[PDB]
């Protein structure tokens, strides 16, 4: 019976598809390791796939995966238990050590280019023709932290050119320097931009960028990881929902 | 065992219950209060199911079925082997589904990401709940809910649908279907674009988001954009399920007849309902 | 409250983006359309430019010809009365030639001829469009992933109105062009084949149809949950993994015990979707050619 031969063959195929698919999704993070950083005994039923090489745009290089774990920097965490399966506590300040919800990856320290070879991200000031076309323009607004204190003011919008999307808010601090705040981590309100993730006193610590007109992937990550980390690590400094309604 | 880049993330915190008591992992899984609450509900629920299997007299996965209380019982309890098990199992599934979401949230808090996932899942829980809890209640009987059984529930759909003729005519159902098809379409399209860009013709440099936009514009005159496509995928599938719940919550509560008849409201519109000709003329 | 990134808070707009050139014949690319601040809240606000070579022109032409062929029949069925046209719009139907005509093109226009004509246009429209999805990718040096995935959809389409009808021996088997009628046809198809729920491939197609809604909700929610790290920049996250890709991967690993990679998730996605009409196409093709009653068939399996 064809129908039978068909449904039979399909399951073989499906199992192989899942197999193939699964192995493809192991081009990162594998082989698995034991909490102490050594090869974990069990690696699973699927074996690492044949490596593939990604020829990066603009001779930025090549990415070969799977390959050796690119992460080698120090992790400021200490084991909290002899047996595997438990948390590893921050040895210092997690926000600054870049661990936990505030982790960041050591991505390439160059800004991402678009199809035409121009920095994918630019401050509006420098984006020819770009302007706010709808919605409350955030620029000029005071930025408030979870502590309900002003941490600065928005001096510009960093735009993702290809996507014609707002990516960050450039916030000037009390000392006159600026920091980039992830657009999706700020709430643009009518009379101010609110940042629930961070308290005024933490804005200073947002990783800064090298060049004031571009941001690199490494910087992006460091800025994003840090701002997210605040949700957890700034909890004591954050005010209540009722305090915010005053 | 951890991913080669995981350790730095396994920090304490994020739990919503029991401080650090359950804050830990078992292999790749995070436990947390809701990790145990889920295992509890899951096991108790699976146990009660195997039990019903016993009382039903079979171990065949294809045959095991747990029906809800017959219409007679309306909205009260019922003998474990005749409506009660299904009733406790439903609670065990709900508890397990809610606990699964709450577990996700804790995970969200520990990783510092948004709560979109468990939020989206909630829609599934709400759809299931619509079939098993809300519609039944509004109809006055757990009997109206579906049976937990690989095929019996398919039979349930068939019989429930045909109760109103061809369920295809349920307008809510049509919108839902459109969302499911549109979704699969969006999903294929999305997965295909990212891949076509990441895997250009052999020998070429990875394409860029500019190539993605350019490809779709050249093709269709529009590109929703990376953020948009995910917003869309989420909106599409969540809308599908939302309209699924809707198409059902109204069937048997505010609409009882053959759905095909519902469309008569349009045909009978006073200004043409009588013009001879056409199909309805 | 926090902002869940569902709608952009502020829209930005730069000059119209004419996109990449690569090997694209810019002579066949129109000018930029207008900008929709509406769309802009959800995705790009920019409409156009669109590329329309010969294949594209052939496709739109046939496509419109198909559409209009149905339209004229509909108007005919309405007695050319706009009021009737509008009230019975969903009830009109351009049906294929009766079984009597088998796979012949002798059917009188009013009885299968128009349908045959409309189908010819549709056939050309769809296939020429497929070539286009291939050629547009080729001009940008991209993978043919779209063309291939489109085939899977084309597969179900071809099976329903061409392949199966032929195998069955008559155009009467095909699907009629009408909103409700095509639904009636679907229901009827199940009825006539012993309930499609017993079709294993129909069960699969549903698993993948649900799975697509399940997976896209997952993927979309994930990406949005890590967009605070630029997770939407998937191609970028693939070439240079970031905490966004790691946190997305770990959420799922910690939740269900396994995870994906920024690139691999799209492979799951493309197959989840492609399998929908792939299995489904098989389900249908087998119906009436090899299996007359799925309940019956199911009993011996
Ligand atoms: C095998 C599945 C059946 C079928 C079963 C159904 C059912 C069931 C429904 C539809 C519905 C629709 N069908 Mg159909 N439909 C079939 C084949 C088709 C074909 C085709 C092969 O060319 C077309 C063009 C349509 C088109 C349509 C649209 C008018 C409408 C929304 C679909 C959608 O979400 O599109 C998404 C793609 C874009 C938006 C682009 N159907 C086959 C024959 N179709 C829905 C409706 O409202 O019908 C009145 C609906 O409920
Ligand atoms: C003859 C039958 C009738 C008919 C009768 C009905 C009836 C009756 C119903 C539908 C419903 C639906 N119909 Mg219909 N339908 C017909 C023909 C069609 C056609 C078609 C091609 O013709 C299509 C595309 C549809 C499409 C649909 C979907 C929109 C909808 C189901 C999805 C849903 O709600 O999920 C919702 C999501 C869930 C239910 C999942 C919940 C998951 C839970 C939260 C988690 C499970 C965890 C698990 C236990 C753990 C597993 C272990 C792990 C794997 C390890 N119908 C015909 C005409 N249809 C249903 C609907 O609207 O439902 C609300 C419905 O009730
Ligand atoms: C409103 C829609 C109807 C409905 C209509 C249909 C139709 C129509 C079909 C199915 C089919 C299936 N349904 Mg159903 N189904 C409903 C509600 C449910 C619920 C639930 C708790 O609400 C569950 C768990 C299922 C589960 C299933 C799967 C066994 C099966 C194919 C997998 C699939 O589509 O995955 C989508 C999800 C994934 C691919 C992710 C992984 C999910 C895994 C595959 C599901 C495991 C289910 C498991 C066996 C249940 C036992 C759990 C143990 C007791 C712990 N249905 C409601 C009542 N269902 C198909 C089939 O073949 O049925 C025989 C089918 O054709
Ligand atoms: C009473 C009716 C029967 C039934 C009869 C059928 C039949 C008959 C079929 C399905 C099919 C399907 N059924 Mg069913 N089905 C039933 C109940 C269900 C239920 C349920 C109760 O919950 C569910 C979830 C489903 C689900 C499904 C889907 C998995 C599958 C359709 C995929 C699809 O739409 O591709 C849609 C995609 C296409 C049709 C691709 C073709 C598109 C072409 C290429 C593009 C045309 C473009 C065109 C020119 C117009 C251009 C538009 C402009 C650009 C705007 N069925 C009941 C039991 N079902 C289909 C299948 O494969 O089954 C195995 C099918 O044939
Ligand atoms: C809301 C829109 C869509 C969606 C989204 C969605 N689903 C989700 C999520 C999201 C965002 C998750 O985060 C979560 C997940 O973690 O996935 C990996 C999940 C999930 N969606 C799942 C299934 C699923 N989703 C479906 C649908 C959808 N999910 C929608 C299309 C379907 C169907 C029928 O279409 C199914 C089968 C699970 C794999 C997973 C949630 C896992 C979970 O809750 O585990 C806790 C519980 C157990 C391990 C056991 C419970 C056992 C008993 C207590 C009950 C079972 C008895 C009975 C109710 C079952 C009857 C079965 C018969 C009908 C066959
Ligand atoms: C793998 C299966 C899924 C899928 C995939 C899919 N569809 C696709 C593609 C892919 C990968 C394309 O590349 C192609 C596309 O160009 O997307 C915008 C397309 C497409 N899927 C379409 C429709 C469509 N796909 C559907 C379904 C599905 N498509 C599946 C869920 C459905 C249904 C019924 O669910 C429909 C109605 C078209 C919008 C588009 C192909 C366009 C085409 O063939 O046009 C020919 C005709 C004209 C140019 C003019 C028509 C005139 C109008 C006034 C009518
Ligand atoms: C960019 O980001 C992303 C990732 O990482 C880079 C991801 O992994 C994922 C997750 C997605 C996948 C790994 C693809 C495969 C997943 C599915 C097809 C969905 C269906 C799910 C299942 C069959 C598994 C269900 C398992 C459960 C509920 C665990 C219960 C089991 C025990 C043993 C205990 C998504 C969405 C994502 O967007
Ligand atoms: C002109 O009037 C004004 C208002 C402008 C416009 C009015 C137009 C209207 C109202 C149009 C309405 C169109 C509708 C309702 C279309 C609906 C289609 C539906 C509901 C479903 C489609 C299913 C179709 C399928 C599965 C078609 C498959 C076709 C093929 C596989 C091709 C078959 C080709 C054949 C038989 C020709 C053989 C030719 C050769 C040699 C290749
Ligand atoms: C009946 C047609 C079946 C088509 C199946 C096509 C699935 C698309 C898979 C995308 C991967 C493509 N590839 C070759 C570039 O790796
Ligand atoms: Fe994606």
């Amino acid at each position: 019976d064809l129908a039978s031969l068909a449904i039979y063959s399909f399951w073989i195929f499906l199992a192989g598809l899942i197999y193939y698919l699964q192995t493809e999704n192991m081009r990162e993070g594998y082989p698995l390791e034991n909490e102490d950083g050594t090869p974990a005994a069990n690696q699973g039923p699927f074996p690492l796939p044949k490596p593939k090489t990604f020829i990066l745009p603009h001779g930025r290089g090549t990415l070969t995966v799977p390959g050796p774990e690119s992460e080698d920097r120090p992790i400021a965490l200490a084991r909290t238990a002899v047996s595997e399966g438990f948390p590893h506590a921050p040895t210092g300040d997690p926000m600054k050590d870049g661990v936990g919800p505030a982790s960041w990856v050591a991505r390439r320290d160059l800004p991402e280019l678009d199809g035409h070879g121009h920095n994918k991200i630019k401050p509006m000031k420098a984006a020819a023709g770009f302007h706010v076309s709808a919605g409350k323009n955030p620029i000029g607004l005071p930025v408030r932290g979870c502590d309900l204190e002003i941490a600065g003011k928005v001096v510009d919008i960093w735009v993702d050119i290809p996507e014609q999307m707002a990516r960050f808010l450039e916030v000037e601090l009390k000392d006159g320097s600026t920091r980039l705040l992830p657009m999706q981590m700020v709430k643009v309100q009518s009379n101010r931009v609110h940042v629930n993730a961070l308290s005024s006193d933490l804005f200073a610590g947002i990783p800064t960028i090298k060049s004031p007109t571009e941001v690199t992937l490494l910087e992006e990550d460091k800025i994003c990881g840090y701002v997210a980390g605040g949700l957890m690590y700034a909890a004591p400094k954050r005010k209540s929902v009722v305090a915010a309604m005053l | 065992a951890l991913l080669s880049f995981e350790r730095k993330y396994r920090v304490p915190g994020g739990t919503l219950v029991g401080g650090n008591l359950f804050d830990f992992w078992v292999g790749p899984f995070y436990v947390g209060f809701f990790g145990v609450a889920t295992f509890f509900f899951a096991a108790l629920g699976i146990i009660l199911i195997a039990w019903s299997a016993v009382l039903q007299g079979t171990w065949n996965p294809q045959l095991i079925s747990v029906y809800p209380p017959a219409l007679e019982y309306g909205l009260g309890g019922a003998p474990l082997a005749k409506g009660g098990l299904w009733q406790i199992i439903t609670i065990c599934a709900t508890g397990a589904f809610v606990s699964w979401a709450l577990r996700e949230v804790e995970i969200c808090r520990k990783l510092g990401i948004g709560y979109h996932i468990p939020f989206a899942f909630a829609f599934a829980i709400l759809a299931y709940l619509t079939l098993v809890l809300f519609r039944p209640v509004m109809m006055g009987a757990w009997g109206y809910a579906f049976p937990y059984g690989i095929w019996t529930h398919l039979d349930w759909v068939s019989n429930t649908g045909y109760t109103y003729g061809n369920f295809h005519y349920n307008p809510a159902h049509m919108i839902a279907i459109s969302f499911f098809f549109t979704n699969a379409l969006a999903l294929a399209l999305h997965g295909a674009l990212v891949l076509s860009a990441a895997n250009p013709e052999k020998g070429k440099e990875m394409r860029t988001p500019d190539h993605e936009n350019t490809f779709f514009r050249d093709l269709v005159g529009y590109s929703i954009g990376t953020l948009g496509i995910h917003r869309l995928g989420l909106l599409l599938s969540l809308s599908a399920v939302f309209f699924s719940a809707l198409c059902m919550i109204i069937t048997g509560t505010i609409w009882f007849d053959q759905w095909v008849d519902w469309w008569q409201w349009w045909v009978k519109l006073p200004w043409w309902a009588n013009i001879p000709g056409g199909i309805n003329g | 409250a926090e902002y869940q990134n569902i709608f952009s808070q502020v829209q930005v707009r730069g000059p119209a983006d004419l996109g990449m050139t690569e090997d694209v014949n810019l002579a066949n690319r129109s000018g930029v359309g207008p900008f929709s601040t509406l769309l802009g809240w959800f995705g790009n606000a920019q409409l156009g430019p669109i590329y329309l070579g010969s294949l594209g022109v052939l496709s739109l032409f046939s496509g419109l010809m198909w559409f209009f062929t149905i339209g004229i029949w509909f108007w005919y069925q309405a007695g050319w009365n706009p009021a009737v046209f509008l009230r019975d719009l969903f009830f009109f139907s351009l049906e294929p030639p009766a079984p009597e005509y088998g796979l012949s093109f002798a059917a009188p226009l009013k009885e299968g001829g128009l349908w045959l004509i409309a189908s010819f246009f549709m056939f050309v429209a769809v296939w020429s469009w497929w070539g286009r999805t291939y050629l547009r990718a080729q001009a940008l040096g991209m993978g043919k992933h779209t063309a291939w995935a489109f085939l899977s959809a084309i597969w179900l389409w071809m099976v329903l109105g061409f392949i199966r009808p032929i195998l069955m021996g008559s155009w009467s088997e095909a699907v009629p062009y009408g909103i409700f009628s095509h639904l009636d046809w679907t229901n009827n198809f199940s009825l006539v084949h012993g309930n499609l729920f017993y079709n294993p491939f129909h069960g699969l197609s549903i698993a993948f149809l649900y799975g697509s809604a399940l997976l896209f909700a997952m993927h979309g929610a994930t990406i949005l949950a890590v967009s605070r790290f630029g997770g939407e920049c998937e191609l970028e996250q693939i070439a240079d993994r970031g905490t966004a890709a790691e946190r997305a991967a770990l959420f799922w690993r910690w939740t269900m015990g396994f995870n994906a990679t920024m690139e691999g998730i799209h492979r799951w996605a493309i197959w989840m979707a492609v399998l929908v009409t792939l299995t489904g196409g098989i389900g249908i093709l087998l119906s009436g050619t090899v299996v007359d009653n799925w309940y019956v068939w199911g009993q011996n399996h």
